[PDB]
Protein backbone atom coordinates (compact mmCIF):
# COMPACT_ATOMS: atom_id res chain seq x y z
CA UNK A 1 0.00 0.00 0.00
CA UNK A 2 2.41 2.77 -1.29
CA UNK A 3 1.43 5.99 0.38
CA UNK A 4 1.81 7.87 -2.74
CA UNK A 5 -1.08 6.60 -4.65
CA UNK A 6 -5.29 6.56 -3.39
CA UNK A 7 -5.56 3.51 -0.94
CA UNK A 8 -8.22 0.86 -0.81
CA UNK A 9 -10.09 -0.37 2.45
CA UNK A 10 -7.31 -2.90 3.06
CA UNK A 11 -4.71 -0.48 3.46
CA UNK A 12 -6.24 0.95 6.25
CA UNK A 13 -7.98 -1.99 8.26
CA UNK A 14 -4.14 -3.51 8.44
CA UNK B 1 -27.38 10.24 7.94
CA UNK B 2 -23.21 9.43 7.98
CA UNK B 3 -20.60 9.85 5.42
CA UNK B 4 -18.82 6.51 5.08
CA UNK B 5 -15.39 6.42 5.34
CA UNK B 6 -14.01 5.31 2.14
CA UNK B 7 -16.29 7.60 0.55
CA UNK B 8 -15.22 10.86 2.25
CA UNK B 9 -11.31 9.36 2.16
CA UNK B 10 -11.09 9.31 -1.93
CA UNK B 11 -13.69 12.18 -2.29
CA UNK B 12 -11.12 14.59 -0.44
CA UNK B 13 -7.56 12.65 -2.01
CA UNK B 14 -5.35 14.98 -4.27
CA UNK B 15 -7.18 15.85 -7.77
CA UNK B 16 -8.21 18.90 -9.81
CA UNK B 17 -11.08 20.32 -8.27
CA UNK B 18 -13.25 23.62 -9.31
CA UNK B 19 -11.48 26.52 -7.28
CA UNK B 20 -12.81 30.09 -7.56
CA UNK B 21 -9.88 32.27 -8.11
CA UNK B 22 -9.58 36.17 -7.58
CA UNK B 23 -8.07 37.21 -10.86
CA UNK B 24 -5.55 39.85 -9.01
CA UNK B 25 -4.36 36.69 -7.15
CA UNK B 26 -3.34 35.00 -10.57
CA UNK B 27 -2.11 38.81 -11.14
CA UNK B 28 -0.85 41.01 -8.44
CA UNK B 29 0.40 43.37 -11.14
CA UNK B 30 -2.98 43.85 -12.14
CA UNK B 31 -4.37 45.45 -9.23
CA UNK B 32 -5.07 49.02 -10.29
CA UNK B 33 -7.68 47.85 -12.15
CA UNK B 34 -11.14 46.33 -11.99
CA UNK B 35 -11.88 42.93 -13.44
CA UNK B 36 -15.91 41.82 -14.36
CA UNK B 37 -16.08 38.56 -12.90
CA UNK B 38 -13.65 39.42 -10.43
CA UNK B 39 -12.76 35.96 -9.82
CA UNK B 40 -13.16 32.80 -12.13
CA UNK B 41 -13.64 29.06 -12.00
CA UNK B 42 -10.27 27.10 -12.34
CA UNK B 43 -9.59 23.90 -12.27
CA UNK B 44 -6.89 23.27 -9.43
CA UNK B 45 -4.58 20.76 -7.64
CA UNK B 46 -6.36 20.01 -4.35
CA UNK B 47 -7.33 17.62 -0.97
CA UNK B 48 -5.08 15.82 0.89
CA UNK B 49 -2.46 13.18 0.28
CA UNK B 50 -2.01 9.91 3.10
CA UNK B 51 0.59 12.13 4.77
CA UNK B 52 1.95 14.83 5.74
CA UNK B 53 5.16 14.83 4.00
CA UNK B 54 3.40 14.92 0.77
CA UNK B 55 2.09 17.87 -1.09
CA UNK B 56 -0.64 17.64 -3.64
CA UNK B 57 0.77 18.73 -7.04
CA UNK B 58 0.06 19.52 -10.54
CA UNK B 59 1.37 16.66 -13.31
CA UNK B 60 -0.26 18.33 -16.33
CA UNK B 61 -1.19 21.83 -16.87
CA UNK B 62 -2.62 24.18 -19.69
CA UNK B 63 -3.94 26.91 -20.36
CA UNK B 64 -7.55 28.24 -20.38
CA UNK B 65 -8.85 31.50 -22.27
CA UNK B 66 -11.81 33.57 -20.52
CA UNK B 67 -13.67 36.47 -21.79
CA UNK B 68 -13.30 38.90 -19.36
CA UNK B 69 -14.45 42.56 -18.64
CA UNK B 70 -11.95 45.14 -17.69
CA UNK B 71 -12.38 49.19 -16.58
CA UNK B 72 -10.33 52.13 -15.31
CA UNK B 73 -11.99 55.07 -13.63
CA UNK B 74 -14.23 57.35 -16.10
CA UNK B 75 -12.76 55.43 -18.42
CA UNK B 76 -13.87 53.20 -21.22
CA UNK B 77 -15.57 49.65 -21.18
CA UNK B 78 -13.32 46.46 -22.33
CA UNK B 79 -14.09 43.23 -22.86
CA UNK B 80 -11.03 40.83 -24.07
CA UNK B 81 -9.65 37.61 -23.54
CA UNK B 82 -8.07 36.56 -20.70
CA UNK B 83 -5.69 33.47 -19.75
CA UNK B 84 -4.98 31.38 -16.61
CA UNK B 85 -3.28 28.08 -15.67
CA UNK B 86 -5.38 25.18 -15.22
CA UNK B 87 -4.21 21.97 -13.66
CA UNK B 88 -5.50 18.61 -15.24
CA UNK B 89 -3.68 15.93 -13.81
CA UNK B 90 -2.51 15.57 -9.58
CA UNK B 91 0.00 13.21 -7.47
CA UNK B 92 0.88 13.32 -4.19
CA UNK B 93 4.82 14.42 -4.25
CA UNK B 94 7.51 14.34 -1.83
CA UNK B 95 8.23 18.34 -0.49
CA UNK C 1 -12.00 27.47 -27.11
CA UNK C 2 -13.11 30.49 -25.23
CA UNK C 3 -15.49 30.68 -21.91
CA UNK C 4 -17.69 33.21 -23.24
CA UNK C 5 -18.41 36.06 -20.51
CA UNK C 6 -21.93 35.16 -19.19
CA UNK C 7 -20.96 31.46 -18.57
CA UNK C 8 -18.00 33.09 -16.32
CA UNK C 9 -19.62 35.47 -14.79
CA UNK C 10 -22.77 32.77 -13.65
CA UNK C 11 -20.33 30.35 -12.90
CA UNK C 12 -18.07 32.42 -10.37
CA UNK C 13 -21.12 34.34 -9.17
CA UNK C 14 -21.16 33.87 -5.29
CA UNK C 15 -22.41 30.02 -4.25
CA UNK C 16 -21.85 27.20 -2.27
CA UNK C 17 -19.36 25.50 -3.88
CA UNK C 18 -17.56 21.97 -2.84
CA UNK C 19 -14.63 23.45 -0.63
CA UNK C 20 -11.49 21.16 0.85
CA UNK C 21 -10.93 22.01 4.17
CA UNK C 22 -8.20 20.87 6.57
CA UNK C 23 -9.77 19.00 9.70
CA UNK C 24 -7.87 20.69 11.85
CA UNK C 25 -9.12 24.28 10.94
CA UNK C 26 -12.68 22.65 11.91
CA UNK C 27 -11.76 21.41 15.21
CA UNK C 28 -8.78 23.32 16.75
CA UNK C 29 -9.13 21.29 20.30
CA UNK C 30 -7.76 18.62 18.49
CA UNK C 31 -4.84 19.61 17.14
CA UNK C 32 -2.96 17.08 18.96
CA UNK C 33 -4.61 14.37 16.70
CA UNK C 34 -3.71 13.02 13.51
CA UNK C 35 -6.82 12.57 10.63
CA UNK C 36 -7.45 10.49 7.79
CA UNK C 37 -8.30 11.91 5.72
CA UNK C 38 -6.45 15.26 7.13
CA UNK C 39 -9.00 16.93 4.87
CA UNK C 40 -12.99 16.94 4.07
CA UNK C 41 -15.25 17.62 1.22
CA UNK C 42 -17.61 20.61 2.34
CA UNK C 43 -20.07 22.62 0.89
CA UNK C 44 -19.21 26.64 1.66
CA UNK C 45 -19.89 30.03 0.07
CA UNK C 46 -17.27 31.02 -2.75
CA UNK C 47 -17.02 33.38 -5.85
CA UNK C 48 -17.44 36.97 -6.07
CA UNK C 49 -19.57 39.67 -5.94
CA UNK C 50 -18.23 41.95 -8.94
CA UNK C 51 -18.86 44.71 -6.18
CA UNK C 52 -15.71 45.54 -4.48
CA UNK C 53 -18.54 47.03 -1.56
CA UNK C 54 -20.08 43.62 -0.99
CA UNK C 55 -18.74 40.34 0.25
CA UNK C 56 -20.14 36.43 0.09
CA UNK C 57 -21.20 35.15 2.89
CA UNK C 58 -23.74 32.23 4.47
CA UNK C 59 -27.19 32.89 4.76
CA UNK C 60 -28.39 29.35 5.58
CA UNK C 61 -26.24 26.55 7.15
CA UNK C 62 -26.72 22.69 8.44
CA UNK C 63 -24.47 19.84 9.27
CA UNK C 64 -22.93 16.99 7.76
CA UNK C 65 -21.57 14.26 9.88
CA UNK C 66 -18.19 11.68 8.62
CA UNK C 67 -16.49 8.59 9.79
CA UNK C 68 -12.90 9.86 10.18
CA UNK C 69 -9.91 8.10 11.14
CA UNK C 70 -8.39 9.56 14.53
CA UNK C 71 -5.13 8.58 16.41
CA UNK C 72 -3.30 10.75 19.33
CA UNK C 73 -0.14 9.77 21.15
CA UNK C 74 -1.02 6.58 23.93
CA UNK C 75 -3.98 6.27 21.70
CA UNK C 76 -4.16 3.57 18.88
CA UNK C 77 -5.88 4.13 15.66
CA UNK C 78 -9.81 4.98 15.95
CA UNK C 79 -12.77 5.89 13.86
CA UNK C 80 -15.15 8.10 14.63
CA UNK C 81 -18.12 10.51 13.90
CA UNK C 82 -17.39 13.98 13.21
CA UNK C 83 -19.61 17.09 12.59
CA UNK C 84 -18.80 19.68 9.78
CA UNK C 85 -21.19 22.82 9.19
CA UNK C 86 -22.19 22.93 5.30
CA UNK C 87 -23.09 26.24 3.58
CA UNK C 88 -26.55 25.67 1.94
CA UNK C 89 -27.09 29.45 0.90
CA UNK C 90 -24.94 32.32 0.55
CA UNK C 91 -25.55 35.84 -0.69
CA UNK C 92 -23.64 39.08 -1.68
CA UNK C 93 -23.95 41.69 1.04
CA UNK C 94 -21.72 45.10 2.68
CA UNK C 95 -18.60 44.58 4.35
Amino acid sequence: CDIHVLWEWKCFED
Amino acid sequence: EVVKFMDVYQRSYCHPIETLVDIFQEYPDEIEYIFKPSCVPLMRCGGCCNDEGLECVPTEESNITMQIMRIKPHQGQHIGEMSFLQHNKCECRPK
